[PDB]
């Protein structure tokens, strides 16, 4: 194959384990866009840094029922409200690999010929990965999509765990369900997120919002805290000057760690976490957050061009 | 940092000059127990001392407790924040609040304006004062 | 609606924010409306803030819909000797009231950007 | 792990699979895997039992001295005189070992033999590990987790030294180590090893 | 009991160290002024005995630390020494900062500590006197433990403001996202 500073791998399905000249390494799956493993350098005394992703165990045969980053993009089929029909499921072709250096790592996947052309970049910096797409489309008629991205992070003790640096958004507390948003989820992240222990927020589909919640978020009354964070849907979404609505930060109370969620081209954000059904995915926490633009749909044209990328830095060294 | 280390090692052990004033705190250790070292000066415990001082750590912790709150990180685990979370969204008076930070600080940055004082009468004065006595 | 833009902290190609606002107040309340940060990295309790006053942390840099504020004082400009003509400090400034139909665009503290590499 | 010597390299005998380990034999008396197994076993029942003895020791000296109790030392216990005579006490003593050690022992020499109680079928037993014995021991449903058995071994091996240190201290002394230890208190410069030879 | 309370009022939301330490240590000398004041000056002086060396500490500890982060920002004070751009520093240079830390606690007033055991004999020999500056006293006792770890946790705990990537990008920008 090629490779100049890693080694495409395969273990159980082919893999790449994307380094660095610092120590971090990304553990990325070619069979999907699906990167399994993240470790940075987060402390200094200790050899190196360890606070990954949550990366369930195998389950079926080659498993993949884990999540983590798994770009999620869908259709948005002009049928119906069936925003689920396919990934497109086809190929994937590796390309032009490049490292400019031994501190940065990127891989271009490529999938065509049953959707529009899709190409995926995954960069891996001397601190930050991030994930970008790219869904150039022509032919008949303009084609639609979802564009999600999930990044299932992991965190401490469920009851230390919230979030800062929102505080101000719309929040439209309307989830469409059982994916967090964008069905064809990376072959698991969670099923039919509900809440049915005491009265929770929103009437499912409010823009009730204002956020002004302070400082943090206490995200802790889960399997269905998953709210869209982006404006409401063209409410005032629809005129000039509409108020972007922000970019990410998260906290975890009982390690002492920051993971900065930046977004460049997507629309929202799914802060959502379990922590109800939780005792069947593990032990200590955990919570799907991203990127995306679902809330409105995503004509793009015929002949045009999508953007969309997550970066995933720390600056916590 | 061997300076910085041999003090550390005084700013501890020093406190034992005038330990407490309860039995000295050891039946052994002959080394002028309970007989406090301040003898160079001329020639349970005491429960109002004990309200005294529980006062005073009292007043203390509660300022390192403020301070903490304003200042301190919310990584840990000693910024409860969920008061954080509170004392932001019904926050009632921060219409005037901020006017006594708008005064405070403004106090501190002109340096307690005593010092401007002897600038605009001292050293104002003598300037004209040699001028008087030149002419 | 004195629509401002926020061109926020330097990031890589912009850092855009949008916010309307109903032009009348200063500049540090219409922002501290819109949630954004001016006071760079300082804290709530008393460094550097409290409004209207003397350290002067406060040091948006104006790139549109500058012909719309409230004239510079002297205290701007006593407390920015180091300034290109383009920024004030918007602690001691104000839009006008009847203005609601305005365009003005904003880049928030400079010495943490690198800009004017764009456009 | 801990190899007790910042310097000395630790012999492949004592890898750090077993809980404990640092290396410490200085005269390769284990390097032989079963006499490693054996003397694992062996200073697993001597920790236990010695833990037992140094409370048995400690714990009845002090109460007596509060006042609150009432009950001779440890070694002026033989002598009093109890519902049954010594003998008596101590036949039964040795059948009732006579059975449980020699399960044991033939536990040690077969993994999972022994395992049921022979008179009823059911409620016998869920297979063990060797040394640390299933249900009918562990109630409370402690995970046998590590730092469980490291803790274990590391008070067992401290328990083992202090019971060695009051069979000695009684022998040149006689005395309740508590008293010592009181003793102590008041100087312990004039009151030491050295002082009582 | 007024340059006391005077010394107290003026190191709050003073941004240089070496400065808001001479505005404690002044507020720590009132203290002293007040013990004399009314006869039982056997414990004023082992306050002072105490405060040398808890202070000492700090302005020394105060040296190595501006001497240490000197190299990121220019040669210049108010560009260093300034605590509000500095600011979390345990990882980096641990040996120097527990004794800051050690030392400032001291001085706040903790019992196991020093700097203790004197000033609350001297706030109950205050207190006996009379209310009328005891309560300014006891009231100082507390401002004090404020400001003093207001200076701790504003220069030793945190994400080095200079870089922490919210403000300044000087760390990792030219690393060609997605390519061609
Ligand atoms: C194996 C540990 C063990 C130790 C350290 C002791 C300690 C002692 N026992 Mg003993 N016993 C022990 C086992 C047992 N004892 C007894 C029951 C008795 C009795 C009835 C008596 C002792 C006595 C003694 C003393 C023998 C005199 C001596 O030490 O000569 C050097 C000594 C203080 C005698 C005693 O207390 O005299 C001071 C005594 O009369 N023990 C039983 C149950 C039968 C035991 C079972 O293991
Ligand atoms: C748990 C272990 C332990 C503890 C707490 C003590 C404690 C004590 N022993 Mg002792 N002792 C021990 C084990 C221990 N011993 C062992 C194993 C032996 C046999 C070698 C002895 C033999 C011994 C004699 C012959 C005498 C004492 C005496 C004493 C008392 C006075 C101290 C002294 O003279 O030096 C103790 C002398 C020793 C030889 C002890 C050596 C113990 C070895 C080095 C291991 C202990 C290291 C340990 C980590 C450090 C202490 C731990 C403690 C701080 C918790 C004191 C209460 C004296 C006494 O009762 O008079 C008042 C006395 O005459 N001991
Ligand atoms: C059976 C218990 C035991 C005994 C008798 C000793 C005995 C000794 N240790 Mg030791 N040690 C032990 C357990 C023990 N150690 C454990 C469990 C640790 C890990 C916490 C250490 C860590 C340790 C260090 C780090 C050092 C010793 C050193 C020493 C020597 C002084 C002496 C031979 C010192 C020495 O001289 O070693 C060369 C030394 O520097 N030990
Ligand atoms: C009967 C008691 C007994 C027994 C069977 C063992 C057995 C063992 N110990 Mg051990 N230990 C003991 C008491 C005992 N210890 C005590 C009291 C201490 C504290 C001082 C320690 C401290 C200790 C350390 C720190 C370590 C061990 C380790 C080990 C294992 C490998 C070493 C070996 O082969 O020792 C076999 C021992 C014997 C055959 C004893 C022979 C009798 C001697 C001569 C007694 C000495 C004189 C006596 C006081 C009279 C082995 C399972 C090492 C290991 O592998 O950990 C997993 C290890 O790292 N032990
Ligand atoms: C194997 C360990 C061991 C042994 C042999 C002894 C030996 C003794 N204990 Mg004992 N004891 C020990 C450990 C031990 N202690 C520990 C670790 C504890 C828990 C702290 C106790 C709690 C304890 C109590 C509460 C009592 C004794 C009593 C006694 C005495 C007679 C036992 C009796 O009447 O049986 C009775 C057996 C029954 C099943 C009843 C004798 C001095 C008894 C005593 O001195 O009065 C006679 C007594 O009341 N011990
Ligand atoms: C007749 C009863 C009996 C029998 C057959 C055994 C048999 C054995 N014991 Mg044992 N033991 C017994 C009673 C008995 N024990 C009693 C009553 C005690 C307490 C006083 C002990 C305390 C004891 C210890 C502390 C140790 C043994 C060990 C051993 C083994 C060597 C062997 C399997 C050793 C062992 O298991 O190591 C392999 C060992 O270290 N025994
Ligand atoms: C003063 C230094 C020091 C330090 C930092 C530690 C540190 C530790 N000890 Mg420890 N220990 C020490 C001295 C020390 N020990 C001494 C002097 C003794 C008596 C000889 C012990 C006896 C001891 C026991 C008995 C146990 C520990 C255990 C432990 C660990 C869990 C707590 C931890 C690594 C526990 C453990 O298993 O470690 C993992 C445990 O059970 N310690
Ligand atoms: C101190 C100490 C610690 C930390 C543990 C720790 C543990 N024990 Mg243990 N144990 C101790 C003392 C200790 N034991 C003593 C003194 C005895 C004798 C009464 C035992 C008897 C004992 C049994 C019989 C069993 C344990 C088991 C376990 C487990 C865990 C490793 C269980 C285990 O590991 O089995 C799965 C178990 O069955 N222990
Ligand atoms: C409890 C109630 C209390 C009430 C108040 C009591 C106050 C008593 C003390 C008065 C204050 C003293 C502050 C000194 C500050 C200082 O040293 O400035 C430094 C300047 C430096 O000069 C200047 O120095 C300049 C450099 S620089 O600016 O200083 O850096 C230089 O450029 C310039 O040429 C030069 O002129 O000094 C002066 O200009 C004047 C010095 C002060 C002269 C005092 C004379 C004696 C006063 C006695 C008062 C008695 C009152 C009772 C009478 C019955
Ligand atoms: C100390 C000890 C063993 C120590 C062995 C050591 C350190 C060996 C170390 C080495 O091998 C290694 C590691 C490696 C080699 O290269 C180096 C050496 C050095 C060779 C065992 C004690 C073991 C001590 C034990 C087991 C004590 C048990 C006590 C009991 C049961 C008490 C019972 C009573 O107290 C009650 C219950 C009631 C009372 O009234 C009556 C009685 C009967 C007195
Ligand atoms: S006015 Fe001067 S002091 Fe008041 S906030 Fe704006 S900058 Fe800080």
């Amino acid at each position: 194959r090629k490779g100049l500073r890693f080694g495409t791998d395969a273990t159980g399905a082919p893999t790449a384990e994307l380094s660095v000249r610092n120590g971090s390494s990304l553990q990325l799956r070619l069979n999907d866009g699906l990167v399994t493993s993240y470790r940075p350098k987060v402390s200094w005394e200790g050899g190196d840094g360890c606070r990954e992703l949550l990366h369930t165990v195998v389950g079926a045969g080659a498993g993949a029922v884990r999540g983590g980053v798994g770009l999620v993009l869908n259709e948005a089929a002009s049928s119906s409200s069936s925003s689920s029909p396919l990934l497109g499921a086809s190929e994937w072709s590796v390309a032009d690999v490049d490292s400019d250096s031994y501190d940065a790592v990127q891989v271009e996947l490529g999938c065509v010929a049953s959707k529009l052309e899709v190409s995926y970049v995954v960069t891996l910096y001397p601190l930050s990965m991030a994930t970008a797409v790219i869904v150039k489309n022509n032919g008949a008629r303009p084609v639609e999509l979802t564009a999600a991205v999930l990044s299932h992070i992991k965190f401490d003790k469920r009851r230390g765990t919230a979030v800062e640096g929102l505080r101000g958004c719309p929040y439209c507390s309307h989830p469409p369900p059982a994916s967090g948003f964008a069905l064809l989820t990376p072959a698991e992240a969670m099923k039919r997120e509900e809440s049915g222990w005491f009265g929770g927020g929103g009437g499912e589909e409010p823009r009730q919002g204002a956020w002004t919640v302070e400082e943090n978020l206490y995200t802790i009354l889960k399997k269905k805290v998953s709210r869209v964070y982006a404006a409401p849907p063209e409410e005032r979404k629809k005129r000039i000057y509409n108020t972007a609505p922000s970019k990410f930060t998260t906290i975890d109370q009982s390690s002492g760690l920051g993971f900065r969620l930046v977004r460049m081209g997507f629309e929202d954000m799914y802060l959502g976490s379990p922590g109800g059904m939780y005792d069947k995915f593990g032990n200590d926490y955990f919570l799907c957050t991203g990127p995306a633009s679902i809330l409105v749909p995503v004509v793009v044209g015929p002949g045009e061009e999508w953007r969309g990328a997550q970066v995933i830095e720390h600056d916590n060294l | 940092l061997f300076p910085l280390l041999i003090l550390l090692l005084f700013t501890l052990f020093i406190g034992f000059i005038g330990i407490s004033f309860d039995n000295g705190g050891m039946d052994n250790g002959i080394a002028e127990l309970t007989i406090l070292s301040k003898w160079l000066t001329p020639s349970v415990n005491s429960y109002e001392f004990i309200t005294n001082a529980i006062s005073s750590v009292t007043l203390a912790i509660f300022g390192l407790f403020i301070a903490y709150i304003f200042y301190g990180s919310a990584y840990s685990f000693f910024q409860n924040l969920d008061l954080i979370n509170s004392f932001v969204k019904r926050n009632p008076k921060k219409e005037f609040l901020d006017q006594v930070k708008k005064n405070i600080y403004s106090w501190s940055y002109n340096r307690g304006y005593i010092d401007i004082f002897y600038t605009r009468v001292f050293t104002l004065g003598i300037r004209g004062l040699t001028e008087l006595t030149e002419f | 609606f004195a629509f401002v833009s926020p061109r926020l902290l330097p990031d890589g190609t912009p850092d855009v924010h949008y916010r309307t606002a109903c032009g009348g107040q200063k500049l540090r309340d219409i922002m501290l409306d819109a949630y954004i940060d001016l006071y760079g990295p300082y804290d709530k309790l008393l460094l550097n803030c409290s409004g209207g006053g003397e350290c002067g942390t406060c040091i948006v840099e104006v790139v549109e819909g500058g012909e719309m504020l409230s004239p510079k004082n002297e205290v701007e400009k006593e407390k920015l000797k180091r300034k290109p003509k383009s920024w004030r400090l918007a602690c001691q400034a104000t839009v006008g009231n009847p203005d609601s139909t305005g365009q003005m665009v904003i880049q928030q503290l400079p010495e943490w950007k690198v800009h004017k590499w764009d456009k | 792990k801990g190899s007790w010597l910042p310097g000395l390299q630790s012999p492949a005998y004592l890898d750090g699979s077993l809980a404990g380990d640092n290396g410490f034999d200085p005269l390769a008396l284990a390097e032989d895997p079963e006499d490693l197994r054996w003397f694992v076993q062996a200073e697993l029942v001597n920790g236990r039992w010695a833990m037992l003895g140094v409370a048995g020791m400690l714990i009845p000296e002090v109460l007596t001295k509060a006042g609150l109790l009432n009950a001779p030392e440890w070694y002026d216990a033989g002598k009093e005189t109890y519902f049954a005579s010594s003998s008596t006490l101590f036949v039964i003593e040795f059948i009732l070992f006579h059975y449980v050690e020699i399960r044991r022992w033939q536990d040690i020499k077969n993994p999972g033999s022994v395992n049921q109680d022979p008179i009823f079928k059911s409620y016998s037993l869920p297979p063990h590990e060797c040394g640390y014995p299933g249900s009918v021991f562990n109630p409370l449903n402690f995970a046998p987790t590590l730092e469980n058995k490291e803790k274990e071994l590391a008070n067992g091996r401290l328990a083992m030294l202090a019971f060695l240190g009051f069979l000695v201290q009684h022998n040149v002394t006689g005395k309740g180590p508590f008293e010592n230890l009181q003793q102590h208190l008041a100087d312990p410069w004039h009151n030491t090893i050295i002082q009582t030879i | 009991t007024i340059t006391l309370f005077l010394g107290a009022t003026l190191a709050l939301a003073q941004r240089d160290i070496k400065r808001s330490l001479a505005y404690s240590t002044m507020s720590q000398l009132g203290y002293m002024m007040l013990a004399l004041g009314i006869g039982s000056y056997q414990a004023a002086l082992f306050h002072l005995i105490t405060h040398a060396y808890s202070k000492a500490l700090l302005f020394l500890g105060s040296g190595s630390v501006i001497h240490s982060m000197e190299p990121l920002v220019g040669y210049s004070p108010d560009k260093s020494q300034n605590m509000v751009l500095m600011g979390g520093l345990r990882k980096y240079i641990p040996i120097t900062r527990t004794t800051f830390l050690w030392g400032t606690l001291s001085l706040c007033g903790i019992p196991p500590l020093a700097c203790f055991w004197s000033k609350d004999e001297i706030l109950s020999n205050s207190w006996l006197y009379s209310p009328f500056f005891g309560i300014i006293a006891s009231f100082t006792a507390g401002l004090t433990a404020f400001y003093m770890f207001r200076i701790y946790l504003l220069t030793f705990g945190g994400y080095l403001r200079v870089h922490f990537q919210n403000y300044s990008s000087t760390k990792e920008s030219s690393l060609y996202s997605i390519s061609l």
